[PDB]
Protein backbone atom coordinates (compact mmCIF):
# COMPACT_ATOMS: atom_id res chain seq x y z
CA UNK A 1 0.00 0.00 0.00
CA UNK A 2 2.32 2.64 1.21
CA UNK A 3 5.31 2.92 -0.02
CA UNK A 4 8.45 4.70 1.13
CA UNK A 5 11.91 3.87 -0.41
CA UNK A 6 15.25 5.45 0.21
CA UNK A 7 18.63 5.69 -1.69
CA UNK A 8 21.76 7.45 -2.54
CA UNK A 9 23.96 6.24 0.65
CA UNK A 10 27.13 5.24 -0.14
CA UNK A 11 30.96 5.41 0.97
CA UNK A 12 32.14 9.07 1.25
CA UNK A 13 35.35 10.30 2.40
CA UNK A 14 35.04 12.89 5.20
CA UNK A 15 34.51 16.64 4.58
CA UNK A 16 32.72 14.75 1.57
CA UNK A 17 29.25 15.03 0.34
CA UNK A 18 26.07 13.04 -0.44
CA UNK A 19 22.21 13.39 -0.90
CA UNK A 20 19.92 11.28 -0.39
CA UNK A 21 16.24 10.16 -1.83
CA UNK A 22 13.08 9.09 -0.49
CA UNK A 23 10.38 8.15 -2.77
CA UNK A 24 6.80 8.17 -2.14
CA UNK A 25 4.46 5.88 -3.44
CA UNK A 26 0.44 5.70 -2.00
CA UNK A 27 -0.22 8.89 -0.35
CA UNK A 28 0.13 12.76 -0.42
CA UNK A 29 2.91 15.21 0.84
CA UNK A 30 1.82 17.99 2.30
CA UNK A 31 -0.73 15.76 4.41
CA UNK A 32 2.43 14.24 5.72
CA UNK A 33 5.62 15.08 7.24
CA UNK A 34 8.86 13.24 6.14
CA UNK A 35 11.49 12.71 8.57
CA UNK A 36 15.02 11.78 8.28
CA UNK A 37 16.03 9.01 11.51
CA UNK A 38 19.72 7.02 11.59
CA UNK A 39 20.69 4.28 13.47
CA UNK A 40 24.17 3.90 14.19
CA UNK A 41 25.33 0.41 14.02
CA UNK A 42 24.77 -1.22 17.00
CA UNK A 43 23.11 1.87 18.55
CA UNK A 44 20.05 3.15 18.83
CA UNK A 45 17.35 5.97 16.90
CA UNK A 46 18.67 9.44 16.56
CA UNK A 47 16.32 11.92 14.51
CA UNK A 48 18.51 14.12 12.00
CA UNK A 49 15.93 16.33 10.48
CA UNK A 50 12.16 16.44 8.99
CA UNK A 51 10.16 18.52 6.61
CA UNK A 52 6.75 19.26 5.61
CA UNK A 53 6.87 19.32 1.87
CA UNK A 54 3.72 21.32 1.00
CA UNK A 55 4.99 24.11 3.40
CA UNK A 56 8.54 23.63 3.13
CA UNK A 57 9.31 24.19 6.88
CA UNK A 58 12.44 22.62 8.26
CA UNK A 59 13.75 21.22 11.37
CA UNK A 60 17.48 19.62 12.38
CA UNK A 61 18.95 18.28 15.27
CA UNK A 62 21.24 20.56 16.67
CA UNK A 63 24.82 17.57 15.62
CA UNK A 64 23.57 18.56 12.48
CA UNK A 65 22.28 21.99 11.95
CA UNK A 66 24.65 24.12 9.58
CA UNK A 67 25.81 21.11 7.66
CA UNK A 68 23.54 18.70 6.13
CA UNK A 69 19.75 20.55 4.38
CA UNK A 70 16.45 18.62 4.07
CA UNK A 71 14.20 19.59 0.78
CA UNK A 72 11.43 17.92 -0.86
CA UNK A 73 10.42 18.33 -4.79
CA UNK A 74 6.43 18.64 -4.58
CA UNK A 75 6.68 17.46 -8.35
CA UNK A 76 7.80 13.91 -8.09
CA UNK A 77 6.85 13.25 -4.05
CA UNK A 78 10.60 12.63 -3.12
CA UNK A 79 12.06 14.03 -0.31
CA UNK A 80 16.11 14.85 0.10
CA UNK A 81 18.67 14.79 2.13
CA UNK A 82 21.79 16.47 1.05
CA UNK A 83 24.85 16.04 3.43
CA UNK A 84 27.99 18.17 3.55
CA UNK A 85 31.29 18.45 6.00
CA UNK A 86 31.18 15.19 6.83
CA UNK A 87 32.61 13.32 9.81
CA UNK A 88 33.05 9.71 10.64
CA UNK A 89 30.14 10.09 13.41
CA UNK A 90 27.55 10.60 10.71
CA UNK A 91 27.88 6.72 9.76
CA UNK A 92 24.56 5.14 9.75
CA UNK A 93 21.21 3.43 8.24
CA UNK A 94 19.61 6.33 7.30
CA UNK A 95 15.49 5.87 7.51
CA UNK A 96 12.89 8.02 6.05
CA UNK A 97 9.70 8.14 7.87
CA UNK A 98 6.01 9.51 7.56
CA UNK A 99 3.46 10.96 10.25
CA UNK A 100 0.46 12.64 9.71
CA UNK A 101 0.15 16.52 9.70
CA UNK A 102 -1.73 19.94 9.73
CA UNK A 103 -0.90 23.53 9.26
CA UNK A 104 -2.71 24.07 12.76
CA UNK A 105 -1.59 20.54 14.25
CA UNK A 106 1.92 21.40 13.44
CA UNK A 107 2.05 25.31 14.49
CA UNK A 108 0.69 24.96 17.44
CA UNK A 109 -0.02 21.48 18.50
CA UNK A 110 3.59 19.75 17.51
CA UNK A 111 3.87 18.18 21.17
CA UNK A 112 0.91 16.12 19.86
CA UNK A 113 1.97 15.17 16.75
CA UNK A 114 0.33 11.66 15.39
CA UNK A 115 3.43 9.39 15.12
CA UNK A 116 5.81 7.89 12.18
CA UNK A 117 3.49 5.42 10.86
CA UNK A 118 5.58 4.11 8.20
CA UNK A 119 9.11 3.70 7.86
CA UNK A 120 11.56 2.54 4.60
CA UNK A 121 13.99 -0.20 4.79
CA UNK A 122 16.90 2.29 5.04
CA UNK A 123 19.74 3.67 3.22
CA UNK A 124 23.27 3.19 4.13
CA UNK A 125 26.05 5.97 4.56
CA UNK A 126 29.50 5.10 4.98
CA UNK A 127 31.95 7.92 5.66
CA UNK A 128 35.74 6.00 5.46
CA UNK A 129 39.14 7.70 5.80
CA UNK A 130 40.79 4.25 4.13
CA UNK A 131 39.37 1.29 2.72
CA UNK A 132 41.36 -1.36 4.03
CA UNK A 133 40.45 -5.18 3.13
CA UNK A 134 40.60 -8.03 5.69
CA UNK A 135 43.12 -10.34 6.31
CA UNK A 136 41.40 -13.78 7.25
CA UNK A 137 42.99 -16.50 9.34
CA UNK A 138 41.87 -20.25 9.70
CA UNK A 139 40.39 -20.93 13.97
CA UNK A 140 41.58 -24.71 13.08
CA UNK A 141 39.18 -27.43 14.37
CA UNK A 142 39.25 -28.08 18.04
CA UNK A 143 39.06 -31.44 18.21
CA UNK A 144 41.23 -34.60 16.07
CA UNK A 145 38.55 -35.89 14.46
CA UNK A 146 38.95 -39.08 17.00
CA UNK A 147 37.56 -36.96 19.49
CA UNK A 148 34.77 -38.44 18.69
CA UNK A 149 32.13 -35.26 19.65
CA UNK A 150 31.43 -31.66 18.50
CA UNK A 151 34.20 -29.63 16.97
CA UNK A 152 34.20 -26.19 16.60
CA UNK A 153 36.08 -24.25 14.16
CA UNK A 154 36.07 -20.87 12.89
CA UNK A 155 37.80 -17.77 10.51
CA UNK A 156 39.13 -14.64 11.87
CA UNK A 157 38.94 -11.89 9.60
CA UNK A 158 40.63 -8.89 10.86
CA UNK A 159 41.95 -5.23 9.89
CA UNK A 160 39.55 -3.78 7.46
CA UNK A 161 37.78 -1.03 6.89
CA UNK A 162 34.90 0.19 6.85
CA UNK A 163 31.90 -2.01 7.50
CA UNK A 164 30.73 -4.31 6.54
CA UNK A 165 32.03 -7.57 6.08
CA UNK A 166 29.48 -10.55 5.06
CA UNK A 167 30.31 -14.15 6.11
CA UNK A 168 29.17 -17.76 4.89
CA UNK A 169 30.13 -21.17 5.16
CA UNK A 170 30.90 -23.50 2.14
CA UNK A 171 29.74 -20.64 -0.42
CA UNK A 172 26.28 -21.10 2.23
CA UNK A 173 25.67 -24.84 2.10
CA UNK A 174 26.59 -24.65 5.93
CA UNK A 175 24.09 -22.39 7.60
CA UNK A 176 23.13 -24.70 10.61
CA UNK A 177 25.03 -24.05 13.95
CA UNK A 178 26.87 -20.94 12.12
CA UNK A 179 27.40 -17.80 14.28
CA UNK A 180 28.83 -14.83 12.75
CA UNK A 181 29.84 -12.32 15.04
CA UNK A 182 29.17 -8.52 15.12
CA UNK A 183 32.35 -6.96 13.96
CA UNK A 184 34.24 -4.75 16.88
CA UNK A 185 36.61 -1.65 16.23
CA UNK A 186 39.71 -2.38 17.33
CA UNK A 187 42.54 -0.03 19.06
CA UNK A 188 43.96 0.26 15.46
CA UNK A 189 41.04 1.80 14.35
CA UNK A 190 40.38 -1.65 12.00
CA UNK A 191 37.35 -3.66 12.66
CA UNK A 192 37.38 -7.51 13.71
CA UNK A 193 35.39 -10.53 13.13
CA UNK A 194 34.74 -13.68 14.09
CA UNK A 195 33.10 -16.82 12.39
CA UNK A 196 32.32 -20.09 13.83
CA UNK A 197 30.76 -23.56 12.85
CA UNK A 198 29.85 -26.56 15.00
CA UNK A 199 30.17 -29.83 12.78
CA UNK A 200 30.87 -33.52 13.79
CA UNK A 201 34.50 -34.31 14.83
CA UNK A 202 34.48 -37.29 12.49
CA UNK A 203 33.45 -34.88 9.29
CA UNK A 204 36.63 -33.95 9.77
CA UNK A 205 39.22 -35.34 7.40
CA UNK A 206 36.28 -36.04 4.95
CA UNK A 207 34.18 -33.12 4.84
CA UNK A 208 36.02 -29.73 4.08
CA UNK A 209 34.82 -26.66 5.59
CA UNK A 210 35.63 -23.10 3.77
CA UNK A 211 34.49 -19.91 4.63
CA UNK A 212 33.82 -17.25 1.89
CA UNK A 213 34.56 -13.62 3.27
CA UNK A 214 33.04 -10.45 1.11
CA UNK A 215 34.00 -6.94 1.95
CA UNK A 216 31.77 -5.12 -0.78
CA UNK A 217 34.02 -1.72 -0.05
CA UNK A 218 37.27 -2.78 -1.08
CA UNK A 219 35.77 -5.49 -4.02
CA UNK A 220 37.39 -8.49 -2.17
CA UNK A 221 36.25 -11.73 -1.69
CA UNK A 222 38.65 -14.45 0.23
CA UNK A 223 37.85 -18.04 0.06
CA UNK A 224 39.86 -19.73 3.58
CA UNK A 225 39.81 -23.63 4.02
CA UNK A 226 40.20 -24.67 7.64
CA UNK A 227 42.28 -27.68 7.88
CA UNK A 228 42.92 -30.10 11.10
CA UNK A 229 46.01 -28.34 12.32
CA UNK A 230 47.93 -32.19 12.50
CA UNK B 1 14.59 10.38 27.30
CA UNK B 2 15.76 7.36 29.32
CA UNK B 3 14.08 3.91 29.27
CA UNK B 4 13.81 1.91 32.48
CA UNK B 5 14.27 -1.68 31.76
CA UNK B 6 17.07 -1.52 29.22
CA UNK B 7 16.95 -4.89 29.10
CA UNK B 8 14.14 -7.53 30.05
CA UNK B 9 13.60 -11.15 29.91
CA UNK B 10 9.76 -12.57 29.79
CA UNK B 11 7.92 -15.44 28.64
CA UNK B 12 5.31 -15.70 26.04
CA UNK B 13 1.28 -14.27 27.44
CA UNK B 14 3.19 -12.61 30.30
CA UNK B 15 2.24 -9.28 31.61
CA UNK B 16 5.19 -7.07 30.39
CA UNK B 17 5.75 -3.18 31.74
CA UNK B 18 8.79 -0.83 30.29
CA UNK B 19 8.96 2.72 31.49
CA UNK B 20 9.80 5.90 30.06
CA UNK B 21 11.31 8.96 31.59
CA UNK B 22 2.53 14.92 27.84
CA UNK B 23 2.62 12.62 24.56
CA UNK B 24 4.68 9.64 23.81
CA UNK B 25 4.91 7.27 21.03
CA UNK B 26 6.47 3.51 21.14
CA UNK B 27 7.96 1.36 18.11
CA UNK B 28 8.95 -1.67 17.79
CA UNK B 29 12.06 -2.66 15.92
CA UNK B 30 13.49 -6.57 15.15
CA UNK B 31 16.76 -7.00 14.00
CA UNK B 32 17.42 -6.11 10.67
CA UNK B 33 14.00 -4.86 10.35
CA UNK B 34 13.02 -0.98 10.24
CA UNK B 35 10.81 1.09 13.44
CA UNK B 36 7.48 -0.02 13.08
CA UNK B 37 5.00 2.27 14.89
CA UNK B 38 3.04 0.39 17.57
CA UNK B 39 0.88 3.52 19.93
CA UNK B 40 0.85 7.08 20.33
CA UNK B 41 -0.73 9.27 23.11
CA UNK B 42 -4.25 -5.08 20.91
CA UNK B 43 -2.17 -6.04 23.55
CA UNK B 44 -0.13 -3.32 23.85
CA UNK B 45 -1.71 -0.33 26.26
CA UNK B 46 -0.16 2.94 27.34
CA UNK B 47 0.05 4.95 30.37
CA UNK B 48 1.17 7.96 32.27
CA UNK B 49 2.45 7.19 35.65
CA UNK B 50 3.05 10.68 37.48
CA UNK B 51 5.23 12.22 34.80
CA UNK B 52 6.80 9.16 33.13
CA UNK B 53 5.08 6.85 30.48
CA UNK B 54 4.35 3.02 30.55
CA UNK B 55 3.89 1.29 27.45
CA UNK B 56 2.11 -2.53 28.81
CA UNK B 57 1.89 -5.48 26.80
CA UNK B 58 -0.86 -8.26 27.85
CA UNK B 59 0.03 -11.51 26.29
CA UNK B 60 3.23 -11.25 24.77
CA UNK B 61 3.31 -13.46 21.53
CA UNK B 62 6.12 -14.63 19.92
CA UNK B 63 6.50 -11.92 17.44
CA UNK B 64 7.05 -9.08 20.29
CA UNK B 65 10.10 -9.97 21.38
CA UNK B 66 11.97 -7.16 20.34
CA UNK B 67 13.71 -3.76 21.00
CA UNK B 68 11.15 -0.75 22.36
CA UNK B 69 11.96 2.94 21.46
CA UNK B 70 10.20 5.84 23.17
CA UNK B 71 9.48 8.70 21.21
CA UNK B 72 8.44 11.90 21.80
CA UNK B 73 8.05 15.45 19.83
CA UNK B 74 9.28 18.78 21.37
CA UNK B 75 7.29 21.38 20.79
CA UNK B 76 9.90 24.18 21.15
CA UNK B 77 12.24 24.35 18.14
CA UNK B 78 10.30 21.15 16.66
CA UNK B 79 12.72 18.53 17.53
CA UNK B 80 12.08 15.06 17.90
CA UNK B 81 13.75 12.80 20.57
CA UNK B 82 14.21 9.00 20.80
CA UNK B 83 14.88 6.49 24.15
CA UNK B 84 18.09 4.95 24.79
CA UNK B 85 16.15 1.69 24.04
CA UNK B 86 14.60 -1.38 25.98
CA UNK B 87 15.22 -4.80 24.57
CA UNK B 88 13.00 -7.83 25.70
CA UNK B 89 14.36 -11.28 25.49
CA UNK B 90 12.90 -15.08 25.67
CA UNK B 91 13.67 -16.14 29.11
CA UNK B 92 14.49 -19.71 28.63
CA UNK B 93 15.94 -22.75 31.00
CA UNK B 94 20.19 -21.77 32.29
CA UNK B 95 22.54 -23.59 29.29
CA UNK B 96 25.74 -24.28 29.64
CA UNK B 97 28.19 -22.81 27.50
CA UNK B 98 29.97 -25.39 25.08
CA UNK B 99 33.56 -23.86 25.69
CA UNK B 100 36.31 -23.80 22.87
CA UNK B 101 39.51 -22.19 22.65
CA UNK B 102 42.05 -21.64 19.36
CA UNK B 103 45.68 -20.51 19.11
CA UNK B 104 46.52 -18.58 16.82
CA UNK B 105 47.16 -19.73 13.37
CA UNK B 106 50.52 -19.68 11.87
CA UNK B 107 50.45 -17.74 9.17
CA UNK B 108 49.43 -14.85 11.60
CA UNK B 109 51.92 -15.28 13.68
CA UNK B 110 54.44 -14.56 10.31
CA UNK B 111 52.99 -11.12 10.30
CA UNK B 112 53.67 -10.57 13.72
CA UNK B 113 50.60 -10.40 16.16
CA UNK B 114 48.57 -13.48 18.05
CA UNK B 115 44.68 -13.72 18.44
CA UNK B 116 44.20 -15.79 20.88
CA UNK B 117 39.62 -16.29 20.62
CA UNK B 118 37.72 -18.19 23.31
CA UNK B 119 33.78 -19.23 22.01
CA UNK B 120 30.88 -19.23 24.59
CA UNK B 121 28.11 -21.47 22.04
CA UNK B 122 24.77 -21.96 22.94
CA UNK B 123 24.38 -20.62 26.35
CA UNK B 124 21.61 -19.15 28.72
CA UNK B 125 21.37 -16.62 30.24
CA UNK B 126 23.42 -13.66 28.64
CA UNK B 127 25.61 -12.69 32.07
CA UNK B 128 28.80 -14.03 32.05
CA UNK B 129 32.54 -13.66 33.16
CA UNK B 130 35.46 -14.27 30.53
CA UNK B 131 39.15 -14.27 31.86
CA UNK B 132 42.33 -15.00 30.11
CA UNK B 133 45.36 -16.16 31.79
CA UNK B 134 48.26 -16.62 30.18
CA UNK B 135 50.84 -18.63 32.94
CA UNK B 136 48.48 -18.36 35.31
CA UNK B 137 48.39 -13.98 34.69
CA UNK B 138 45.55 -12.81 34.34
CA UNK B 139 45.08 -10.90 31.56
CA UNK B 140 43.49 -7.44 31.55
CA UNK B 141 43.37 -4.69 28.93
CA UNK B 142 44.36 -7.04 26.17
CA UNK B 143 41.14 -8.60 25.07
CA UNK B 144 37.22 -7.96 23.18
CA UNK B 145 34.39 -9.51 23.54
CA UNK B 146 31.32 -9.86 20.91
CA UNK B 147 27.73 -12.00 21.70
CA UNK B 148 25.28 -12.30 19.25
CA UNK B 149 21.54 -11.78 19.15
CA UNK B 150 18.96 -14.11 20.95
CA UNK B 151 18.76 -17.56 18.37
CA UNK B 152 15.68 -17.73 16.83
CA UNK B 153 14.95 -21.55 17.24
CA UNK B 154 17.39 -21.92 20.92
CA UNK B 155 16.42 -18.77 22.44
CA UNK B 156 20.34 -18.77 23.74
CA UNK B 157 23.57 -16.65 22.69
CA UNK B 158 26.84 -17.39 21.41
CA UNK B 159 29.98 -15.21 22.69
CA UNK B 160 33.63 -14.58 21.84
CA UNK B 161 36.46 -13.34 23.50
CA UNK B 162 39.17 -12.27 21.71
CA UNK B 163 43.02 -11.89 23.33
CA UNK B 164 45.24 -10.01 21.48
CA UNK B 165 49.32 -10.35 21.99
CA UNK B 166 52.43 -9.42 19.99
CA UNK B 167 53.86 -12.57 18.26
CA UNK B 168 56.91 -12.16 20.45
CA UNK B 169 54.63 -11.88 23.75
CA UNK B 170 52.73 -15.29 23.00
CA UNK B 171 56.11 -17.15 22.02
CA UNK B 172 57.55 -16.31 25.42
CA UNK B 173 55.04 -17.80 27.47
CA UNK B 174 53.31 -21.72 27.31
CA UNK B 175 50.14 -22.13 29.06
CA UNK B 176 46.86 -19.99 27.44
CA UNK B 177 43.42 -20.70 29.44
CA UNK B 178 40.08 -19.36 29.01
CA UNK B 179 37.55 -18.99 31.96
CA UNK B 180 33.95 -19.11 31.87
CA UNK B 181 32.32 -18.11 34.86
CA UNK B 182 27.97 -18.65 35.31
CA UNK B 183 26.73 -18.70 38.81
CA UNK B 184 28.22 -21.33 40.86
CA UNK B 185 30.41 -23.06 38.43
CA UNK B 186 33.28 -22.07 35.85
CA UNK B 187 34.56 -23.67 33.00
CA UNK B 188 38.11 -23.28 31.80
CA UNK B 189 39.35 -24.48 28.37
CA UNK B 190 43.54 -24.43 27.99
CA UNK B 191 46.42 -25.34 25.48
CA UNK B 192 50.07 -25.76 25.84
CA UNK B 193 51.74 -23.56 22.60
CA UNK B 194 53.16 -26.08 20.44
CA UNK B 195 51.01 -28.96 22.00
CL1 LIG C 1 43.92 -13.21 3.82
CL1 LIG D 1 41.35 -31.82 22.95
CL1 LIG E 1 41.93 -3.93 20.06
CL1 LIG F 1 56.70 -9.58 17.08
NA1 LIG G 1 36.38 7.82 8.98
NA1 LIG H 1 38.38 -32.68 22.04
NA1 LIG I 1 29.80 -13.94 1.85
NA1 LIG J 1 40.10 -22.15 -1.29
NA1 LIG K 1 47.55 -16.37 5.98
NA1 LIG L 1 47.43 -9.44 12.68
NA1 LIG M 1 50.93 -11.18 28.13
Amino acid sequence: EVQLVESGGGLVQPGGSLRLSCAASGFDSGAYLRHWVRQAPGKGLEWVASIYPSYGYTSYADSVKGRFTISADTSKNTAYLQMNSLRAEDTAVYYCARSAASYYGYWHWYHFSPGMDYWGQGTLVTVFNQIKGPSVFPLAPSSKSTSGGTAALGCLVKDYFPEPVTVSWNSGALTSGVHTFPAVLQSSGLYSLSSVVTVPSSSLGTQTYICNVNHKPSNTKVDKKVEPKS
Amino acid sequence: MTQSPSSLSASVGDRVTITCRSAVAWYQQKPGKAPKLLIYSSRFSGSRSGTDFTLTISSLQPEDFATYYCQQYVSGGWLITFGQGTKVEIKRTVAAPSVFIFPPSDSQLKSGTASVVCLLNNFYPREAKVSWYVDNALQSGNSQESVTEQDSKDSTYSLSSTLTLSKADYEKHKVYACEVTQGTTSVTKSFNRGE
